[PDB]
């Protein structure tokens, strides 16, 4: 070429293109030796491309001085001359848009002409081709800026590129920016749950296992040609346990009482203090007691403890007065308050397992009965023992339970604690089965249980004695029943019959007895340890270990998700994206629940866009001037009509025009809008000349939502460009730049769309590509050869010109394959017809004329159908060449061309292509 | 002015 | 007969050091102390022993320090206790003590306040104890989506890692759009969890940004001109914006958001700025014209949409919060104690506002009545006011009300608070008071306490000292003696004050004296000392370079940081204009520092209904084998 222009070349611009939104993501250690007690570290950085200021924030540790934020630092990144391009987040293929590249100009004195050209890209079509790209050539004042509109249609999904270059006549200064945005389908994201389902092995699983599979969901509604996942979620239930309340705090206040009397009495006063410690203790219930009284509480019990020791007899045994023969029974009682004590205050071994030895060694028959020779005095302090038959068994499992509680203490000192348990308690289970009274069966019951012993039919009695599953009870004093059913619930506690227990535990609370009072003694001490064991025993938890073996189908096997009771409310579970089936089997205690939605696109019954505003935008010739010049100005009206889709009038509106190339509005018509109800144009925007009027936003107070409103201004043509590029126009209220409408417009193209070649959801676009004539005078037989036996030419034909079809968009050529010189992919036989397309802006380049015979060859890139529909786009790399007839090569005009031809048909034929 | 007061001290009230 | 004391904080933390303060008052000789923790109620674990000699020499005051260790006792939610138990020789000084579960601090920082989908967050997790020193521990960390439901979970150690856990998560292209959730808790203290949040959306950075404020911080409802806002556009690397304003006003009652239809107002930018002004009359009649004084504590908020001349760029901004007043002022006396000494000084510490809750400079302020004593604020807003008090037990009512010369009276700020008498020993009629200068107090600076004592002459000499303490960030800092000879009411204590001693600190005091029989009658006072808010050490990014010009794109740059020997430093840039579409959740000095406040122990400004509540309220306990004790403190957290 030639052409030679005080300007920065294309090639030598490298754009802009490293924007990201931080950066810097960087550790670095003060390791430099203080000065004034203050490291310092010398950092290079390398600036991105961004023309921003860039906020930079620190964060220092350190083991001595601890976290420290600093302020930010800021630094500003900054040029004379620079692009914005303002791209959408994403776009939709194959819809047309508009994109603005803006163009700054910061130098304070000096004005800007400027050439700024947007690149061509296959993933686009815009009205940049290959053999040029589509360049503007604007001015720029200083203190100034300009936008620069682009219409563009993206044609492929996924992340693409556009691309801005611009460059200064006479100041050899440049920038190019080149950004990202998203191309999605036209389908709108859709979520449809298809199923969920709870699982469960051991609690709804028939043999230990939970089916539940699930089939894929159709998607009938997807659009073709896009992705589309399935999310099955699995979420698990840590499952916890159902615990009875623990009797609240304020309900023993009355139990911290202070000992006296003698040797039976004293005990009387010790007990509800002792056993309110401990169900206090065991329940952690202090803090709502008060927990300072917890050490008063301690020292009473050191003095019943201290109290009941002047009623030891030599013999270590115990009665009520010093003189009296001692009680079997206080004496074991005596063990039982004490060794539930030992944690509480200091207990003498010597004095509990003495009372122990005592028992055993004194009171014990040879047959296991431990025998009461001198009854208490005060009967009312041994709760159902009183006026019981089966006394023998009834004080037997008295006693025994004692020594079983002094046991652990008693056992390195009382060397007969072993044989004496054994022999109590082979007396009990001989005779457990004639137990008639349920006081005894609950009381020999638990001893029996302590042993491991309450097995088969003596479990069976025990269990099926209590009255609905819940209590234990016999005529009389209702504090017998309370007492025994006291036993029996730690009988069941003992035999971790934990499914027995929850009714028992009720029927206990429901009797809301908080002891204390004359004949209290046995049911205050019974009922507290019984429901304090109950609150230890309580299980925390249930278990959760869900192990659901959930490989889909063609995914082979790895590790799949447990939630484990740990992390069952997390949802962590990497899914296939194909629809597969659901084959799910779940094994484990526990239960969790299981959910399976369908991701995908799909296709919305109509438009998603225009949804608030609707938006008419026409163009059309303006008449004759009544001056009548010489109206070289080509002048077009344009009109536009706009309503608001709700139930009330929009508020401040904008109206965002772009013209079409070199168009510029008439002033007297905008000074006639901008004086108007309702409308504002902007006086910065009314008094410009060109080089900033491609560009106009018109300002509407209101816009009717009853009806149309409508506008119109001249523009005129104040210079020719071969091609022009749509205008556009924008409408939204100022509050949301979402819930806008684009309208295009262009006196050629149908809607002011780009013409595009689009068969479903695939499109080409059809600004490009275009046919390139040739001269005849120049091409010889070798160069025709050499051509077309390129492995890129797919194939080479002679034709005849069937049939024309002219229309706005693409032209048509129904061509007649008369010989098939070089065959390709399309498997075409001689005297079968094939249409070749040729786009509208590519009709000044082909001469083609009906019933004229043609040689032609192209590529198979140029292809355009399936094979029923196959069609033949003519492009930049296609050959049409006219035949000349037999009749016409006498012709001395057409001898060379005669005479390439035939031989190049001949060797095509005949001796093919080297190699 | 600021004092206490007391019978004592550099600061009594008077 | 002696008298052994300890004195703990009344919570105490596991995994953290915790001092206990001793003393044996009128003890001769040596004395050894054993102190134990056990678990409370059943004593059965040893959780920790330390011994130490109380000896004349240091005047048979001194401590020990201990670690409560991570138990499988401790982790319903029901509050647990140890019991500290304190062994003087033979005998034993034992208190019940509350335990709180956490046992640190956790701070996240995300590299940015917003993304889009498809991107990654990158984020760390700084692993600090109490005293915000690096520590090295077990964090688990959780991201939620906006349900709150866990996404992902990971469990890391920052050991050897200076307390810096660098993580990331990318954000999948499908995935729900809203406030996303990073949430994070110590191994041992699961109840503590802590959290940041940032929000995922589909957005492009914006060209420039836009700044509503309204002339003053307020809209005084008597000012006839209405409120004025400037509306400033500047593109984000620095330059003015040339465009057009869309300007709407409301006015929030409550929860209750009411638009003003009729001030909606078109206005250009020109130059970077434009002004606009919700007329009174409009704000008026768009409340069904009520009187202006039903409008009086409401606020005002503007929303402002700026487009630029070429149409090719658009950003919104809101201000909200701009209270409707009588009175540019407020007065508050949170830092003022609500009890006073009757017979002694009472010191006011006033707190003045403007009503966006900024301190006010330079207010004058006085107490109603009485000797007319008149302050100005600081520029942390506080002002110091001393009146005398009678010796009744007639409670306290104090109005304060500002003097600003420019003002009318109506429009100056008032505020009354009452004060509640001392309860003395047997109606002994003996205090304390402590005094100090409330300027603003740097580290490296020495602060005055004063040691003021109101006690009959005939006993007075025989108090020879006091016992002072220092309570900061929760645990004791530091203890000692301010001795004090025969005739003295005030003696001073030159404490020179450290960065040991950011944010603030309490100094609680105490003396002790026999009342004949042997009756033991302890008396104390507290006040809490706000410290200038700073690091502890320092961190400074700047530039290595001389500013002959703005940076190019792609050009070299040496970045300069200034900080601690040894420390470990991490870096981030970001774009300013992601800070125009989120500018919430980032990290701050301010922002540690408040959340140190939230969890301090103690809860009062000082003083006390008695010497017991003086104590607690300043979070310590006190107890003596002569009986004398604090009471059980209640709940972790501080009263309302
Ligand atoms: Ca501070
Ligand atoms: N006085």
């Amino acid at each position: 070429s030639n052409l030679d222009e005080d300007i920065i070349a294309e090639e030598n611009i490298v754009s802009r293109s490293e924007f990201p939104e931080s950066w810097l993501w960087n550790v670095e250690d003060l390791k430099e030796p203080p000065k004034n007690g203050i490291s310092t570290k010398l950092m290079n950085i390398f600036l991105k491309d961004s023309i921003t200021t860039w906020e930079i924030l620190a964060v220092s540790m350190s083991d001595k001085k601890g976290i420290c934020v600093a302020d930010p630092f800021e630094v500003t990144v900054m040029q004379d001359f620079f692009i914005d391009l303002r791209l959408p987040y994403s776009v939709v293929r194959n819809e047309q848009v508009e994109i603005r590249a803006v163009l700054y100009n910061y130098r304070q004195n000096q004005e800007l002409k400027v050439r700024v050209e947007l690149l061509h890209n296959p993933a686009f079509c815009s009205l940049a081709t290959t053999k040029r790209r589509h360049q503007q050539t604007v001015t720029i004042p200083p203190k100034s800026s300009l936008s620069v509109p682009y219409v563009i249609v993206p044609l492929k999904t996924g992340l693409q590129e556009v691309e801005v270059k611009a460059a200064v006549y006479h100041h050899f200064i440049s920038d190019g920016v080149r950004k990202s945005l998203k191309v999605v389908p036209e389908g709108i994201r859709m979520n449809k749950t298809v199923a969920v389902r709870t699982l469960d092995p051991e609690r709804l699983g028939r043999e230990g296992v939970q089916k539940e599979d699930i089939p894929p969901a159709d998607l009938s509604d997807q659009v073709p040609d896009t992705e589309s996942e399935t999310r099955i979620l699995l979420q698990g239930t840590p499952v916890a346990q159902m615990t009875e309340d623990a009797v609240d705090a304020e309900r023993l206040k009355h139990l911290i009482v202070t000992p006296s009397g003698c040797g039976e009495q004293n005990m009387i006063g010790m007990t509800p203090t002792v056993i309110a410690v401990h169900y206090l203790d065991e329940t952690e219930q202090w803090e709502k007691f008060g927990l300072e009284k917890r050490q008063g509480a301690l020292e009473l019990i050191k003095k019943g403890y201290t109290q009941q020791l002047a009623f030891r007899q030599p013999s270590s045994a115990f009665a009520a007065f010093v003189k009296r023969a001692p009680s079997t029974w206080l004496t074991a009682y005596v063990v039982k308050v004490f060794s539930l004590a030992v944690n509480l205050i200091a207990i003498d071994s010597q004095v509990l397992c003495g009372a122990v030895k005592w028992l055993i060694l004194e009171k014990q028959k040879p047959d296991g009965v431990f025998q009461e020779d001198a009854p208490v005095i005060h009967q009312e302090m041994i709760g159902g023992l009183r006026n019981n038959n089966e006394k023998d068994m009834a004080l037997t499992a008295f006693v025994l339970i004692s020594l079983q509680e002094a046991k652990d203490i008693c056992e390195e000192q009382v060397n007969s604690l072993p044989g004496s348990i054994t022999k109590a308690g082979d007396f009990l289970e001989a005779n457990y089965m004639n137990l008639q009274r349920s006081y005894t069966v609950a009381i020999a019951g638990y001893a029996l249980a302590q042993m491991g012993r309450l097995k088969g039919p003596l479990l069976n009695k025990f269990l099926t004695t209590a009255k609905d599953k819940n209590r234990w009870e016999d005529p009389g004093k209702q504090l017998y029943n309370v007492e025994a059913t006291s036993y029996a619930l730690l009988a069941l506690l003992q035999l971790k019959d934990f499914d027995f227990v929850p009714p028992v535990v009720r029927w206990l609370n429901e009797q809301r007895y908080y002891g204390g009072g004359y004949g209290s003694t046995q049911a205050t001490f019974m009922v507290f340890q019984a429901l304090a064991q109950y609150q230890k025993d309580a299980p925390d938890h249930q278990e959760l270990n869900l192990d659901v073996s959930l490989q889909l189908p063609s995914r082979s096997s790895k590790i799949t998700h447990r939630i484990h009771w740990e992390s069952a409310s997390l949802l962590r579970s990497e899914e296939t994206k194909e629809n597969e089936g659901f084959t799910v089997t779940a094994e484990g205690k526990g239960q969790g629940t299981l959910s399976v939605v369908t991701m995908y696109h799909a296709k919305a019954k109509d438009q998603l866009t225009c949804n608030k505003f609707d938006l008419k935008v026409t163009i059309k010739p303006a008449p004759e001037t009544e001056k009548r010049p010489q109206d070289a100005k080509n002048t077009m009206i344009l009109e536009i009509c706009t309503r608001y889709r709700g139930d009330q009038d929009a508020t401040m509106s904008i109206l965002d025009i772009s013209m079409m190339t070199g168009f510029a509005p008439d002033t007297d018509d905008l000074k006639q809008l901008a004086n108007g109800v309702d409308r504002y144009i902007s006086k910065y925007e009314l008094d410009k000349a060109f080089s900033d009027r491609n560009t106009l936003i018109i300002y509407l107070d209101k816009v009717s939502h009853s009806e149309d409103d409508c506008l119109a201004f001249k523009v005129h043509q104040y210079f020719n460009v071969e091609l022009i590029q749509p205008g556009a126009v924008k409408v939204y209220a100022y509050y949301n730049l979402e819930e806008s409408c684009t309208r295009f417009y262009h006196p050629e193209k149908e809607d002011g769309k780009l013409n595009k070649l689009c068969r479903d959801e695939l499109c080409r676009c059809a600004e490009e590509n275009c046919f390139i004539q040739k001269s005849d005078d120049k091409v010889t037989l070798e160069e025709r050869l050499d051509k077309a036996c390129e492995p890129g030419v797919d194939y080479v034909y002679k034709t005849r010109l069937v049939k024309v079809q002219l229309s706005n968009d693409f032209d048509e050529y129904i061509m007649a394959i008369e010989q098939t010189i070089k065959s390709g992919s399309d498997e075409v036989q001689v005297g079968q017809q094939r249409t070749f397309i040729s786009p509208i802006k590519c009709r000044e380049a082909l001469k083609l004329e009906e019933k004229k015979h043609y040689l032609m060859w192209g590529l198979s890139s140029d292809f355009w159908g399936e094979k029923p529909n196959l069609s033949y786009i003519i492009g930049k790399d296609t050959w049409v060449e006219h035949w000349p007839e037999e009749d016409e090569c006498q012709d001395e005009e057409n001898q060379k061309q005669c005479q390439d031809l035939g031989a190049f048909t001949e060797s095509m034929v005949v001796f093919g292509c080297p190699n | 002015x600021i004092c206490v007061w007391q019978d004592w001290g550099a600061h009594r009230c008077i | 007969s002696p008298m052994y004391s300890i004195i703990t904080p009344n919570i105490l933390r596991l995994e953290s050091e915790e001092t206990m303060v001793l003393e044996a008052h009128d003890a001769q000789g040596d004395v050894p102390v054993t102190v134990t923790v056990h678990d409370f109620p059943g004593k059965k674990l040893v959780l920790s022993s330390e011994k130490t000699v109380l000896t004349p020499a240091t005047n048979h005051m001194g401590n020990v320090t201990f670690t409560i260790p991570a138990n499988r006792e401790f982790k319903k939610g029901r509050n647990k206790f140890v019991t500290v138990q304190a062994t003087f020789g033979t005998q034993v000084v034992e208190k019940v003590v509350l335990v709180s579960l956490q046992s640190g601090y956790l701070f996240i920082q995300t590299d940015k306040t917003i993304y889009t989908p498809g991107s990654t967050v990158l984020y760390r997790i700084f692993t600090v104890n109490h005293k915000l020193l690096p520590v090295g521990r077990t964090v688990m960390v959780n991201i939620e989506n906006p349900e709150g439901i866990p996404v992902k979970q990971d469990s890391l150690s920052s050991q050897n890692q200076l307390g810096v856990l660098p993580l990331s998560w990318d954000i999948p292209e499908l995935v729900n759009m809203g406030q996303w959730k990073i949430r994070a808790y110590y191994e041992n203290s699961p109840q503590q969890v802590f959290s940041t949040e940032f929000e995922v959306k589909e957005y492009v950075l914006p060209s420039f940004e836009v700044i509503v404020e309204p002339t003053e911080k307020f809209y005084y409802i008597y000012n006839e001109k209405g409120l004025e806002v400037t509306i400033t556009a500047r593109f984000l690397y620095g330059k003015k914006v040339e465009g057009t304003a869309f300007v709407i006003f409301g006015i929030q009652d409550g929860e209750q958001r009411i638009s003003l239809p009729e001030s909606l107002k078109r206005i250009p930018i020109e130059d970077g700025s434009g002004e606009v002004v919700l007329s009174r009359k409009v704000l008026l009649d768009g409340v069904q014209n009520p009187r202006a004084e039903d409008l009086v504590g409401k606020s005002l908020y503007v929303s402002a949409t700026v487009i630029l001349h070429s149409g090719s760029d658009m950003v919104q901004a809101e201000r909200s919060g701009i209270p409707i007043v009588t009175s540019p002022y407020q007065i508050h006396f949170t830092k003022t104690p609500k009890y006073f000494k009757p017979g002694m000084p009472f010191d006011l510490m006033v707190f003045v506002t403007n009503p966006d809750g900024s301190p006010a400079y330079r207010v004058p302020v006085a107490v109603q009545g009485e000797d007319t004593v008149q302050s100005l604020t600081q520029g942390d807003g506080v002002a110091k006011l001393s009146i005398n008090t009678h010796p009744s037990q007639k409670p306290l009512s104090i109005t304060v009300r500002t003097k600003k010369q420019e003002l009318s009276e109506a429009e100056q700020a008032t505020r009354t608070m009452q004060a509640l008498p001392y309860s003395t020993v047997g109606n002994s009629n003996n205090y304390l008071h402590l005094s100090v200068l409330r300027t603003e107090l740097r580290p490296g600076e020495t602060l005055n306490v004063n040691f003021l004592l109101r006690m009959d002459r005939a006993h007075e000499a025989k108090i020879r000292y006091y016992t002072y303490l220092i309570m900061n960030k929760g645990r004791l800092l530091k203890a000692g003696r301010q001795v004090r000879e025969p005739g003295q009411d005030l003696v001073v204590l030159p404490l020179s004050i450290t960065t040991d001693f950011i944010p603030s600190f309490r100094l609680v005091a105490y003396y002790t004296l026999i009342g004949a029989s042997g009756q033991r009658e302890v008396v104390a006072d507290s006040v809490w000392v706000d410290v200038k808010d700073s690091c502890v050490g320092s961190l400074v990014v700047k530039s290595g370079q001389s500013e002959d010009r703005q940076p190019v794109p792609g050009q070299q740059m040496t970045l300069k940081i200034e900080g601690d020997h040894g420390a470990r430093v991490v870096l981030v840039a970001v774009d300013k204009g992601v800070f125009v579409l989120n500018k919430k959740n980032k990290l701050t000095q301010s922002k540690i520092w408040d959340v140190v406040e939230k969890a301090d122990i103690g809860c009062t400004p000082g003083s006390g209904k008695d010497y017991a509540g003086v104590f607690s309220d300043a979070g310590l306990t006190f107890t003596s084998s002569s009986g004398q004790q604090t009471a059980q403190r209640a709940e972790l957290q501080c009263p309302q």
